[PDB]
């Protein structure tokens, strides 16, 4: 895809926005990443932000980044430390697939997920439609 | 050679379209002792940040990052290139113009929520025209707070801006900083415009000198403890370690005269360039000189606004100076400001030429032309532009910029 075909380019740049943002339903709060790489280690000093807006628990995604990518990372007063350095755009990735995968209702677009227990089985989801998909993917 | 940077990309735009996120967001990953990520400069409040464009080698898309922001394997080394930010829209001016010799490219960030030719904006088209850099990549921002309505319209916009202009045959990547929408498209691009140029190193070496220091704190080891360092772009050739360079401008003496600058020469210790050492530095990034110079002359950046060489062959010091004066067609900035009056014999102006930055004094008038008393020698080779600013209240104005002549 050349440089010149603006069209393609702006469809293009629509998928990789968030789901939020990108589509009709749309929680809107989520504020994106604050990235600092200090010294050696990568730090998102803007997470409690995140998990608050998308209304998931603070160490329910210091997980599934710590998944995705493969650092050690520790929370704190509304911080995160990661053992290594990543681009915000890197986090930035990861992020958006937690969204996608933990936090909306395939079925019927909704913020409104939450994440459930009804057996040692995660199924997680939906306070609007009542769909329960399994989700530990 | 060294993975060192190869080209200078300059990030101009209005102050506010998002030139420091992108910046960060792709040079974050590579600062890592004695700089956390970001700042801006010294008298051209220039601010270098290198990244190194890389490929992933498993999907094939480009980034600034060692693991694929996506599929999350290792990338490949392609390229490392400095960006040139500054917060001020003045000082980006009065650098452009002045060390236009630094940059081989911008990357001109217009954001998509607002009109497109912004006040600020046009001046920086208005100073990459003057300074002939063609090689420019347009970055519309933003674009996840536009509806696709909003947004062709800006592109159009930006079209209409630009044709008849440098920027008249560059790409307008619909892109965002926050998210990071298109990023891989944006860097990939930096690799299709903005290549390495070809430069024959065999040249005679010039380094425009950015800072000066004095690495040294009571650590206190007396033995071959660093001696005075400079910062700077090379500009022309190469510096190698265990050359012997002529530094410009020079040291000061006591009063014989009254104020005088005798050049020094010394020899290179060592080379930092691209966060480790080199024996051979070249244009792109900055250069860290090491010499066998007294610190206490590097201090305090002193050094600051010399140029370096090969003993002999440098450009030729100046005490006065003539300018083919060509005052700009602002549009930031408030009527006053604006409509500027042309300079009067007499009037003490503030001059930028390389990394220099010097007070002179208008000892003539003639048409389109002036003359000048420099307050320092300024180290400048004929038919180099030197940045003209005029006071106005208590800052300093750009106004326009003079040419270099004979007297
Ligand atoms: N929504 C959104 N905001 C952005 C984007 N890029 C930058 N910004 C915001 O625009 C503002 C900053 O632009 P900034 O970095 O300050 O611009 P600068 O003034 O040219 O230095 C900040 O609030 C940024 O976080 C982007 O891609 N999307
Ligand atoms: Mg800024
Ligand atoms: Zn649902
Ligand atoms: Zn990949």
């Amino acid at each position: 895809i050349d440089y010149y075909d603006y069209e393609k380019l702006l469809e293009k740049a629509y998928q990789e926005l968030p789901e939020n943002v990108k589509h009709h339903k749309s929680r809107f709060e989520v504020p994106g990443a604050l990235v600092t790489i200090e010294g050696n280690k990568t730090i998102i000093e803007n997470f409690k932000d995140i998990a608050d807006a998308l209304n998931r628990d603070p160490q329910h995604l210091l997980k599934f980044l710590l998944r995705e990518i493969a650092t050690a990372g520790t929370l704190e007063g509304r911080r995160v430390v990661l053992q290594g350095r990543f681009t915000p755009y890197l986090i930035a990735n990861k992020l958006k697939k937690y969204i996608k995968e933990y936090v909306i209702c395939p079925v019927c677009g909704s913020p409104d997920t939450k994440i459930i227990k009804r057996d040692r089985f995660h199924f997680l989801k939906c306070e609007a439609c009542g769909a329960e998909t399994p989700i530990q993917h | 050679k060294t993975r060192q940077a190869e080209v200078n990309i300059g990030m101009v735009g209005h102050v506010d379209h998002g030139k420091t996120t992108l910046t960060k967001a792709l040079t974050g990953v590579w600062t890592d002792t004695h700089s956390e990520e970001l700042r801006r400069g010294i008298t051209i409040k220039i601010g270098f940040a290198d990244a190194e464009i890389r490929r992933c080698s498993n999907c094939g898309r480009y980034s600034t990052s060692p693991i694929c922001p996506y599929c999350g394997h290792e990338t490949e080394f392609i390229r490392r290139v400095s960006f040139i930010d500054s917060p001020g829209h003045e000082a980006l001016m009065t650098t452009m113009l002045a060390g236009a010799s630094l940059m081989d490219g911008a990357i001109l960030v217009i954001a998509a929520n607002e009109p497109c030719p912004r006040p600020q904006t046009r001046e920086h088209l208005m100073a990459l025209q003057i300074i002939g850099q063609k090689n420019i990549i347009i970055a519309q921002n933003k674009i996840e707070l536009v509806d696709k309505e909003k947004a062709l319209e800006n592109y159009r916009q930006i079209k209409e801006f630009i044709k008849g202009t440098v920027a008249e045959n560059a790409p307008i990547i619909p892109i965002s900083a926050l998210h990071g929408a298109n990023i891989d498209v944006l860097v990939k691009a930096i690799e299709e415009f903005i290549p390495t140029p070809k430069r024959d190193s065999n040249k005679p070496p010039k380094m425009l000198v950015l800072r000066s220091f004095d690495v040294n704190k009571p650590g206190t080891p007396p033995e071959k403890l660093v001696g005075g360092v400079l910062d700077g772009s090379i500009v022309q050739g190469k510096l190698k370690v265990g050359d012997e360079i002529e530094i410009r401008p020079g040291v000061p003496y006591e009063e014989h005269g009254r104020i005088k600058y005798e050049p020094i020469t010394t020899e290179i210790v060592s080379l930092q360039a691209g966060g480790q050492f080199v024996e051979e530095a070249y244009p792109g990034g900055l250069v860290g000189i090491g010499t066998k110079l007294d610190p206490y002359l590097t201090k305090g950046d002193l050094m600051a606004g010399n140029v370096v060489g090969k003993p002999g062959k440098l450009p030729p010091v100046w005490t006065d100076l003539r300018l083919e004066v060509h005052l700009l067609e602002r549009v930031v900035g408030t009527e006053q400001e604006l409509n500027v009056e042309p300079i009067k014999r007499k009037e003490v102006l503030l001059l930028n030429v390389g990394t220099a930055r010097t007070m002179g004094l208008v000892t003539a008038l003639g048409k389109d032309e002036i003359e000048l008393k420099l307050q320092i020698p300024v180290c400048a080779e004929p038919g180099e532009r030197v940045a003209i600013s005029r006071q106005i209240g208590s800052r300093w104005r750009l106004i326009g910029y003079g040419i270099i002549k004979e007297l």
